[PDB]
């Protein structure tokens, strides 16, 4: 029986975690770091150069 | 844990007058102690108000038997109203016995001893107080904790208690400065000074030191060998009036 | 006891399989944030938010 | 909702040839984002006015 | 997977046991419980629902004792047993009458970085959510009424073990659900039990995304309804004691009312306070009853009070309090702790004999945070867990 809780009780901490959701939360901005660098390096690129 | 049991004397009396008269009726040896000393009430002089006498013995022939051993230390004045008090320790029949014998003698008669919030604070005091060989006072210090219990109707509140950490306790003396009183310039006050309660006005129950003594009204619990002269000093001038 | 025993079997396989790609996420985290902002495409006016 | 609502955008030209309205709208919404309203209008001019500044 | 348990079956229980509960029932929730008692599960008593009326009309036309009709319940009409759905109503009038002798504890929810989350439970999906969880595990049955003075929904939680040829109860688990708060109230028990139930409410409450409970307190609070002004959806749950008139609003009219009765205009008659020291050192009947009047607002928040006159609005059963302060540079710390019926309202006559200083009493010590065991630190009170 315990052997199902405590197994159980670490399927939803894990879950729950603030580190798990932290993975998630720096995987957006990351994301949206590398994309707001390549538009901006593009549009230099196109408004100086041809 | 040695429970003390604490009893007045109503005029002064002489107790070395037969020894040897006062073992046929209980049938063993008696010895006798005779002894005196300093009691320093401030320490850059002392009046000859503090000229204490004190005797000790005890009825018994067995060291093993450590239950059954009892003693009976007097100590007292003889200039102010109640000259002495006395002592003991223990349930046994030869904690009497010799009590009737100076019973129909003397003419002295014994009244249990009452304690109140002026005095019951003032004994940790004597007790944490220490003296060298050297004559030289230094203080060990121990936590001590109050214990409350207020009369009240609903029983609402019936029982609180204060815990001071006595690290905390030398944060508070020194901050006040060098006293030879600490509990009436670091400690009682600071009570006042935060909570706001009078700790004297309140009904104390019990002051426990960490492991040293037992303070409580009704009788004094020390797990010491013998207890010492400050605090027989004290009680003595508290009981007078 | 046969029928529980599956079930603890079952479990214990969603546990492996949501922390190992929590730890998947955590070296993916760790690649991202290496290697792709700090080298020299970075931008000056970034550069400040990056500060 | 009630309270007055205020929007803001922009808008840019090379010798009367109008630009993409697409790609402007996100380097303006990102940049005064993660800069603030009074901040990040500056860049703007910094960067659509004085492009030479960064070549 | 039918391990739930039907209306129709008939747990194992000692006669005894239920012999002396009903004794406690009144004959007016005992009468009228038997009547929907036949009309769901019948009786061994030879006559139809109607037959049962008048037989039992005698009985109460006679005033007749408590004693002879539970027998009749008990050895006539149901001898073989008591119902599980039967023994659930017993319990749910039992709530309803006398709330004091039943436990309560709080348990907040968490969600992802730590956002506090309102449960928007469901009665109709929450009982098949619950026992299809609890089915592959125990046996289950769950039900769960509506308080009647009360917004807040009371679920009783029953396990049930095989052994006596079939299987026999346990004990009960009681979990409250406030209309809308994210607080749950809940019994507390430390058994194996407990906890699966604890847990396996917290899963289906996560369908969304994962929420953890966890708990508020370590001590109970005695009633639901003094849990429910401390904890629950209230004026009340933040300010209290000195600031008690502030959740009553009270004091200030509507800004549309007749100005002709404002408290500026009118103005109030008080006491001038020392504050030079003069309590150590230590009569006009009009400046005693001022006396009585200042502690009167610092323990309850108003000159009438709200609900003797000692009791405060909610008891309070045990708080520690520790404070800290430096002086000479170094930390000083003291532990307070209390114990009593009503901590707040027994320091509240302590005032009242003149033995401690109305004046100088802390805000958590006057009653603010009731029932918030905490340390406070540098002049600021912070829960301690």
């Amino acid at each position: 029986n315990q052997q199902i809780i405590s197994v159980r009780n670490e399927i939803q901490e894990l879950k729950a975690g603030k580190d798990w959701h932290d993975l998630q939360n720096e995987q957006a901005k990351l994301n949206d770091k590398v994309k707001l660098n390549k538009r901006l390096n593009d549009l230099t690129s196109t408004l100086l150069g041809k | 844990p040695y429970t003390w049991k604490f009893l007045g004397i109503s005029k002064q009396l002489s107790l070395e007058n037969g020894i040897a008269k006062l073992n046929q009726l209980l049938n063993l040896e008696v010895d006798l102690d005779i002894q005196t000393i300093r009691v320093p009430s401030d320490p850059d002089g002392g009046t000859a108000a503090d000229e204490y006498i004190r005797y000790e013995m005890r009825l018994d022939i067995s060291n093993l038997d450590e239950g059954t051993y009892s003693k009976f230390i007097f100590l007292g004045n003889s200039k102010m109203e109640v000259p002495m008090f006395l002592c003991y320790c223990g349930t046994d029949n030869r904690n009497e016995v010799v009590l009737q014998w100076l019973k129909a003698e003397y003419g002295v008669i014994m009244w249990p001893i009452k304690f109140e919030q002026k005095t019951m604070i003032k004994l940790a005091d004597a007790s944490i107080v220490h003296v060298t060989k050297e004559n030289i006072e230094q203080i060990t210090w121990f936590s001590s904790k109050l214990y409350f219990e207020p009369e009240t109707q609903d029983k609402n509140l019936r029982q609180f208690s204060i815990e001071i950490p006595r690290e905390s306790c030398e944060g508070l003396a020194l901050g006040y400065g060098n006293t030879m009183h600490p509990y009436n310039d670091a400690i009682v006050p600071y009570i006042y000074n935060e909570t706001g309660m009078a700790v004297e006005r309140l009904p104390l129950t019990s002051v426990i030191l960490a492991g040293h003594t037992k303070i409580m009204r009704e009788s004094i619990v020390t797990s010491t060998r013998s207890l010492r002269n400050r605090v027989l000093a004290v009680v003595l001038q508290s009981i007078q009036f | 006891n046969e029928r529980l025993e599956a079930i603890l079997s079952r479990e214990q396989n969603l546990l492996e399989e949501t922390r190992k790609l929590c730890m998947n996420l955590k070296t993916n985290n760790k690649k991202r944030l290496t290697e792709k902002l700090i080298q020299k495409d970075l931008h000056p006016v970034l550069n400040k938010a990056m500060e | 909702c009630f309270l007055p609502m205020s929007k803001i955008s922009i808008a840019l030209w090379k010798g009367g040839e109008r630009f993409n309205q697409i790609d402007l709208d996100e380097i303006c919404y990102g940049l005064i984002k993660e800069y603030g309203v009074k901040t990040g209008l500056k860049e703007i001019c910094n960067v659509c006015l004085f492009p030479d500044m960064y070549a | 997977n039918e391990l739930r348990l039907e209306d129709n079956y008939v747990p194992t229980s000692d006669t005894l046991v239920v012999f002396k509960q009903l004794m406690k029932l009144p004959v007016t929730v005992l009468y009228d419980l038997t009547l929907s008692w036949f009309a769901k599960f019948g009786g061994s008593f030879d006559g139809d629902i109607y037959l049962l009326t008048e037989t039992l009309d005698l009985l109460i036309e006679k005033g007749v004792r408590r004693n002879v009709i539970v027998n009749r319940i008990l050895y006539v009409y149901w001898p073989d047993g008591l119902n599980v759905f039967q023994l659930a109503e017993i319990d749910c009038h039992l709530m309803i009458s006398k709330p004091e002798k039943f436990k309560w504890l709080p348990s907040k929810a968490l969600r992802g970085d730590g956002k506090p989350y309102v449960v928007k439970l469901q009665p109709a999906k929450f009982i098949e959510n619950l026992q299809t969880d609890l089915a592959k595990i125990y046996h289950c049955h769950v039900y769960m009424f509506k308080h009647p003075s009360l917004p807040v929904l009371i679920t009783r939680i029953q396990l049930f073990d095989s052994n006596g040829k079939p299987l026999i109860s346990r004990r009960p688990y009681y979990v409250a659900f406030p209309l809308n708060s994210p607080i749950i109230f809940h019994s507390v028990d430390k058994d194996i039990y407990a906890r699966l139930v604890l847990q396996s409410i917290s899963r289906t409450i996560s369908e969304r995304e994962t929420i953890i409970f966890k708990p508020v307190q370590k001590i109970p609070v005695k009633s639901i309804h003094n849990i429910m002004t401390l904890l629950g959806p209230s004026r009340f749950a933040e300010s209290m004691g000195p600031w008690e008139c502030y959740a009553s609003a009270n004091f200030e009219r509507s800004p549309l009312h007749d100005y002709k009765k404002h408290q500026g205009l009118t103005g109030k008659k008080v006491m001038v306070r020392e504050f030079d020291d003069s309590f150590l050192n230590d009569e006009e009947p009009e400046i005693r009853r001022l006396r009585l009047e200042k502690n009167m607002i610092k323990f309850k928040g108003s000159a009438n009070g709200v609900m003797s006159r000692y009791s405060s609005l909610v008891p309070i059963e045990k708080v520690g309090f520790t404070l800290k302060n430096e002086i000479n540079s170094r930390i000083i710390t003291i532990k307070l702790k209390f114990n009593g019926n009503d901590i707040f309202g027994g320091l509240h006559e302590l005032c009242d004999k003149n033995l401690i200083n109305i004046d100088k009493v802390p805000g958590w010590l006057a009653g603010e945070n009731g029932s918030f065991s905490g340390t406070i630190m540098n002049g600021d009170f912070q829960r301690e867990q």
